[PDB]
């Protein structure tokens, strides 16, 4: 139609997709002979140094997705904000959930949710006790998960 | 042998059935059957004796010897075997003659090759297109480097220098996890878990053939012997429900439960082909396990969350294991028998998921029977246990879109298939 970009396959395509970052149509056509003073990249694509536009949820990912890595050129401050009392502030900023934290899972990126747990050899509050394993939450006791090695949890459970 | 491939071996020597091996009935008098399959000492050390010290039992002990212990009336003698030189009369280090081994490791992007010392760490190899490397697996003998990249379901291989990068499944391999890489017979063992099934392929990807796929619900190890004929893998979420460590003949012939006792969630594989021990961590559970290849002596290696919080894959190489953590997102390195606090090797910022010991022992050389005219098959020759198929020890399979004849050796088109 009128306002569907023809790709080489055959197949259609809205022209909002036509440069938009992500190749709607399956051939990479839209994306693809794009970047030029005619072809204006979309507000969606992030457009590099040699007219390299990649999507925006590329704008500043740790992978250089572009050559001449203006994806990683600059770079703007974090969002630090904060977190609930029931949240924890991982140090990648991220909310987590207290029973999340010291659980042998990388729950968060960065870990940090797990950094320095052995200095306790109790449990937490809300988390139930695997001696042999770890602190599991209190929701895996009667849940149907035997998360606890020696299998504390899943006990008594009627 | 008088012991089949799929039986265990009594002391006395009878032959038993593989499941019987931890039943839970002593159907072997001898009780080696069902012997400590659970989880839960001293010499000069005198039991209520003044001075009467315990006599033990020689290479009785857990880490007495790191290879094939010889066992001395009062004494022991710890035996290394070709290329290993013995060390403290207790270690056996490998034979300098070998170059240096190689800590293969995938970061969370790229693959990485530092000396097993860790003084340096260049990259193999870095996926591109948002690629990332998961398994590694490598072929000592024509130096070459194997990974998978799940981004790109594709799987490369390439040179040890880190040149000549070859692509050779890019079909079908849509989140391939793990390899395992049998050198004797030069074909590559792969896990698919985008549809929970596992292919066997040859280096260049010329044959494809899906070995086992009965009820695989998430495959997420690899391990194969090719000197014993065996194929190791680990399931941490079968269609039961029931992580199935399980071991079973390089066609996947005799299926077989291996572990079946405190098993959260066995991610990583790997087999010390010496000591015949299976090497097997848990990410749930929070332990690296071990028992033989008969599932039959376990011991705890490395037990804690603290220590071992989450590890996804693990590699054996002499008195060391390299096991790597998603939790700490560091490859730690753990004691062969046991260890107290695991020495952190390498730390990435991403979760490292690949880890393999590049060195010429890792691959001990063997006969390939199928070196006899592709063994006799008009397709794809398979080895299997030593002991199977006669004792010829290899099978012919048929690619996609052919069926074994009734000679088992020819293929045929296929006729019917839902
Ligand atoms: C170790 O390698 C050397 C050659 O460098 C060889 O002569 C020797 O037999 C090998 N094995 C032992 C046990 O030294
Ligand atoms: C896979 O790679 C080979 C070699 O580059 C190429 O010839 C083939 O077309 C590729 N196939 C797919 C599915 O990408």
């Amino acid at each position: 139609g009128l306002f569907s970009f023809p790709c080489k396959n055959g197949r259609c395509v809205p022209n909002y997709y036509l440069c938009d970052g992500v190749d709607d149509c399956h051939d990479n056509s839209d994306e693809q002979l794009c970047g030029t003073l005619n072809n204006t990249c979309s507000s969606s694509a992030f457009t590099c140094g040699h007219g390299e536009c990649i999507p925006a949820h590329w704008r500043c990912d740790k992978r250089n997705d572009c050559v001449d890595g203006s994806d990683e050129h600059n770079c703007p401050t974090h969002a630090p904000a904060s977190c609930l009392d029931t949240q924890y502030t991982c140090d990648n900023h991220q909310c987590i959930s207290k029973n999340w934290v010291c659980d042998t899972d990388n729950d968060c990126g960065d870990g940090s949710d797990e950094k320095n747990c052995n200095s306790t050899e109790t449990c937490q509050p809300s988390q139930f006790n695997c001696p042999n394993h770890r602190c599991i939450d209190l929701s895996f006791v009667c849940d149907g998960d035997k998360d606890c090695v020696d299998g504390s949890d899943e006990v008594g459970c009627v | 042998p008088t012991c089949g491939g799929y039986q265990f071996t009594c002391p006395s020597g009878r032959c038993i059935y593989q499941n019987w091996v931890c039943d839970g009935e002593d159907d072997c008098k001898d009780n080696g059957d069902e012997d400590g399959c659970e989880s839960g000492p001293g010499y000069i050390i005198n039991h209520n004796d003044s001075r009467t010290c315990v006599e033990f039992d020689d290479c009785q002990i857990w880490g007495i010897c790191d290879q094939k212990c010889e066992s001395r009336p009062g004494r022991h003698l710890c035996h290394c075997e070709e290329g290993y030189i013995l060390e403290r009369g207790q270690y056996c280090k490998a034979n300098d003659s070998f170059g240096e081994a190689s800590i293969i490791f995938s970061n969370g992007r790229d693959l990485l090759i530092g000396d097993i010392h860790g003084r340096s760490f260049r990259i193999l190899v870095e996926s591109q297109n948002r690629g990332v490397a998961v398994g590694v697996a490598f072929h000592y003998h024509l130096q070459r480097v194997f990974w998978t990249d799940t981004v790109q379901n594709k799987v490369f291989s390439v040179d040890i220098n880190g040149l000549n990068i070859q692509e050779v499944l890019n079909v079908s391999v849509e989140t391939p996890e793990n390899l395992a890489v049998d050198w004797v017979n030069n074909k590559i063992y792969l896990v698919e878990t985008k549809v929970n099934r596992i292919d066997m392929v040859n280096l260049d990807g010329s044959y494809r053939v899906t070995l086992i796929t009965e009820n695989l619900g998430h495959p997420r190890g690899i391990a194969v012997d090719p000197t014993v004929g065996y194929l190791f893998f680990s399931d941490w979420e079968s269609l039961s429900g029931e992580p199935k460590l399980e071991r079973a003949f390089m066609d996947g012939s005799n299926r077989k439960d291996l572990v079946k006792t405190k098993l959260g969630w066995p991610a990583g594989v790997t087999l010390d082909m010496i000591s015949k021990r299976v090497y097997w961590v848990d990410s749930r559970f929070d332990y690296i396990e071990t028992v033989t290849y008969d599932g039959i002596q376990r011991k705890t290696v490395v037990h804690g969350g603290s220590l071992i919080p989450h590890p996804f894959g693990v590699s054996l190489f002499e008195g060391q294991v390299f096991f790597t953590d998603w939790t700490k997102m560091a490859v730690l390195k753990a004691n062969k028998f046991t260890e107290t606090n695991p020495q952190v090797y390498y730390q990435a910022s991403l979760r490292p998921y690949g880890v393999t010991v590049y060195h010429s022992l890792r691959q001990p050389y063997a006969t390939n029977p199928c070196k006899d005219n592709n063994g006799g098959c008009e397709q794809v020759c398979v080895l299997s246990h030593r002991t199977d198929n006669d004792g010829l020890g290899f099978r012919c399979k048929c690619t996609f879109g052919f069926q074994l004849d009734t000679d088992e050796r020819h293929c045929i088109a296929v006729q019917n298939f839902l």
